[PDB]
Formats: structure tokens, sequence, C-alpha cells
């Protein structure tokens, strides 16, 4: 869940 | 009569619900595909 991992998700 | 009109507005309200959620469709569509090239963009 790296930063643009969790950007993407949100 | 009544029976005429609603036939005729039944046919009507068929093929615009119909149309509608091909448009809706299209958008969830969009929505995934979205998410998809994004997952491109970060894997590939």
């Amino acid at each position: 869940d790296s930063d643009a991992s969790v950007a993407k998700a949100k | 009569l009544w029976r005429e009109k609603i036939n005729l507005l039944n046919a009507r309200l068929a093929e615009a619900q119909t149309s509608e959620e091909q448009l809706q469709s299209q958008l969830d569509l969009q929505k995934k595909v979205v998410s998809d090239h994004m997952q491109r963009y970060l894997q590939v």
C-alpha cells in the first residue's frame, strides 16, 4: 500500500 | 383508449429505459477502464 497504490485505491 | 395510450407509453418507456441503462453501463465501464489503465500504468 505504497502512497501511489493508496492514491489508486482512493 | 386508455389501453392504447398505455401500450404506446409502455413501448416508449421501455426503449428509453434500455437506452438509459446502456448509458449507465458505459459510464461504469469507463470507471473500470480508468482503474484498469491506472493499474497498467503502475505494473507494466
